[PDB]
């Protein structure tokens, strides 16, 4: 603080072997990657000044956060495709399961709410959450899509109906495997 | 950001800016810990402040924010709007299938 | 016991008729809602744990058991048109194995995390 | 870098009238204006210095006004000795002076 | 160890207030059970409207006990409001099992499904009144 680079220097004492004791630290959803150890001089308006400086490198752990986040929200769009088999007949039971499957979700993303801070950036947890939404959401538009048209014709919807349940899997594998590549 | 002299009057103790006042406060550039805010500036003021026990001498200074609308586009517009868009779809289902709008 | 218990409320779909199926995707839904909140509720008490721990299995595997339920039920009524008396025969089959499944299930994990 | 505007830039009345000058600043600048007079044939004399602060040696007849960037110079029952030029500068930054006004009569 | 020591004591007597835990949790489950037999009275055709009132009402009735287990310390034992919580989970999950059983009945003896509804019916009430007064009377009064 007090002292200048004229007055006092600062240097680690024996180099490498300077800091000790990292290798045993655990975290419980970190792993220390690596450490690195810095010594440079900055310059404030009173003078130079020393300066150490010893940097660790954090990697989070994706388990936990798999089991807990990507595994519901798949399950819940597993079950938005289950709607579709259900005969064109039962408008109240598809109707409800697909609602109730979008308020779990919500209520996932809610539970996932609470923990991180406000941030003006949007997360990877929240682009996935955001496109399994406008997954959910299409599948949704779609059997309304299907109840109008059915009524102008039958066989339109039974064919349309097949048609999404064919590719909306397809789709969503397609969607799953370019975001865990873009971020990986 | 506010401060002056506790116990010593302006006839006693006077405050003043090192370097000219529009450099007298320094933000470091790396410095800045804010998560929903934006620090576009800051002004310093030098005035007076009347008390019971005298008058003394206050610096001010001013950091202006401005709040980063980002998180709360995600985090309620965009549901509201998807909610109504929800409560819409219902005027296309058909009039016969009453639970399913209800 | 509250998983275990939301577990044999799923059971009661099998008795209840096919037709009524707007009962039986409520009730898969809304047992499949309590199975998500219950498990995110076990968790909080909890540091966050990379490995797997025995808590988390059991409440995995409550909601594993859920989800085939209603799954089964779903394919079910699908397959009710294609043959409805394959329909019956797996309602009635499902009905006797998997009680089975479940109690050999429990013993098993009790019994092995006692011996260690 | 900031820019002061004084006017009006020249105005005259009898003894004895109030006269109010008038600066303003392009940009910011806190209760850091200055009003100074100069005589013919001599150097600038200090007159208020902060927004409004009388210096000493000075006739309570002179007034500051001060604002953020508005600010203004009154001279109450103008007397007949009154005739210099009036500059208005800033000091927040590197300081800048107004093109000055001139008064006569 | 080191020696004898004087050793001045001195007990203060508290009573707990139980008015909000009343409110909080036992009204609650009075409510939901009142609401688990009024399910008998529908008609036994509209079989959707009392399974959603029979899960519903297994649904409030678990969480209730997880809202009210958490006001008091995490301890081994078993308190009180836990046993009252318990029966009042048992008479829910009783009734919901006599709907699935008069389900099952129906379409092949009307008379004994309606009759054991009836005998629900009666029932139910009887016990639950049964069981809340022998609660009550044993702990206020002790
Ligand atoms: C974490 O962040 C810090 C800060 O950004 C990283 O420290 C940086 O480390 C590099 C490599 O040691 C430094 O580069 C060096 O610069 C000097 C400047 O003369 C040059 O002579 C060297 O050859 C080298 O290129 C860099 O200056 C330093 N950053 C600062 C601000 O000092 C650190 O590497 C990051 N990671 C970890 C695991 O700490
Ligand atoms: C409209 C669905 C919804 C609901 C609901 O059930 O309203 C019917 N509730 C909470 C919600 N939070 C969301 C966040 C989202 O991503 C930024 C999102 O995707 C655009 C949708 C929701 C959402
Ligand atoms: C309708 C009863 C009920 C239920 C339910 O689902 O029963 C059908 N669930 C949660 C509840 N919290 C309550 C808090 C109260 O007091 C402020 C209260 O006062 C009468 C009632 C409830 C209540």
């Amino acid at each position: 603080y007090g002292y200048t680079t004229d007055d006092i220097e600062f240097y680690w004492r024996g180099d490498d072997n300077a800091v000790t004791g990292v290798t045993k630290i655990e975290l419980p959803q970190f792993s220390i990657v690596d450490y690195k150890l810095i010594t440079k001089k900055v310059v404030f308006s009173t003078g130079s000044y020393p300066r150490l400086s010893l940097s660790f490198k954090l990697k989070r752990n994706i388990g936990y956060f798999i089991l807990q986040t990507y595994m519901p929200s798949i399950l819940i769009t597993i079950l938005s495709w289950v709607s579709f088999w259900i005969n064109y007949d039962a408008s109240a039971a598809r109707v409800a399961l697909g609602i109730t499957t979008v308020l779990t979700m919500t209520t996932i993303n809610t539970h996932l709410r609470e923990t991180l801070p406000k941030i003006p950036y949007v997360k990877a947890i929240d682009m996935y959450l955001m496109g399994c939404f406008v997954f959910v959401f299409m599948a949704l538009l779609e059997y309304a899509l299907v109840n109008y048209i059915f009524f102008s014709q039958p066989a339109r919807a039974a064919a349309i109906d097949r048609w999404s349940r064919i590719f909306f899997p397809v789709v969503f594998s397609f969607f799953n495997i370019v975001y865990w590549l873009y971020y990986v | 950001l506010k401060f002056g002299s506790y116990a010593y009057t302006r006839a006693e103790v006077v405050y003043e800016w090192t370097r000219e006042p529009a450099r007298s406060v320094v933000v470091a550039e790396d410095g800045s810990r804010l998560n929903q805010y934006d620090l576009l500036g800051q002004t310093v003021d030098s005035g007076i402040v009347q008390s019971s026990t005298g008058e003394y001498v206050v610096m001010t200074t001013h950091f202006h924010l401005k709040r980063k609308i980002g998180y709360f586009v995600i985090q309620t517009y965009l549901p509201c709007i998807m909610t109504v868009i929800l409560s819409q779809v219902s005027f296309w289902l058909n009039r016969e299938s009453v639970p399913a709008r209800t | 016991i509250p998983c275990t218990l939301i577990v044999v409320l799923s059971w009661v779909s099998f008795w209840i008729n096919k037709d009524a199926v707007p009962a039986r995707t409520s009730l898969g839904i809304t047992t499949v809602l309590t199975m998500t909140t219950l498990s995110t509720i076990a968790r909080k008490s909890l540091p966050k744990v990379s490995y797997v721990t025995a808590m988390d299995l059991f409440v995995s595997v409550c909601f594993i058991f859920v989800f085939s339920a209603l799954v089964e039920y779903g394919t079910l009524h699908y397959f009710v048109s294609s043959q409805p008396a394959r329909a019956a025969k797996m309602d009635s089959y499902a009905r006797i194995f998997f009680p089975t499944a479940f109690c050999l299930f429990n013993l098993v994990y009790w019994v092995s995390y006692l011996y260690l | 870098n900031i820019v002061m505007t004084q006017s009006p830039k020249s105005m005259s009345m009898s003894v004895g009238e109030r006269v109010t000058l008038s600066c303003k600043a392009s940009e910011y600048v806190g209760t850091y204006v200055s009003w100074y007079q100069q005589k013919p044939e001599q150097s600038p004399k200090l007159l208020i210095y902060g927004a409004s602060n009388r210096y000493t040696g000075v006739p309570d007849r002179f007034t500051g006004s001060g604002s953020a960037t508005d600010f203004t110079l009154t001279i109450g029952s103008v007397q007949a000795e009154d005739l210099a030029d009036y500059h208005c500068g800033q000091s927040y930054s590197y300081p800048t002076f107004g093109a000055g006004t001139k008064l006569e009569l | 160890s080191t020696g004898e020591y004087v050793v001045m004591t001195t007990h203060f007597h508290l009573k707990r207030k139980i008015g909000y835990f009343v409110i909080q949790t036992y009204l609650p489950c009075i409510m939901t059970v009142i609401l688990s037999q009024v399910s008998f009275w529908l008609n036994r055709e509209s079989v959707p409207a009392r399974t959603v009132f029979g899960v519903t009402t297994v649904l409030t009735m678990t969480t209730l006990s997880i809202s009210a287990r958490n006001s008091l310390p995490k301890v081994a034992y078993a308190t009180a409001m836990d046993w009252f919580i318990a029966v009042c989970y048992a008479f829910v999950f009783s009734a919901l099992i006599e709907f699935a059983t008069v389900n099952y009945f129906t379409k092949s003896q009307p008379a004994r499904a309606a009759k054991i509804d009836r005998l629900s019916r009666i029932a139910f009430p009887l016990l639950f009144g049964i069981f809340n007064l022998v609660y009550w009377a044993t702990y206020l009064n002790r």
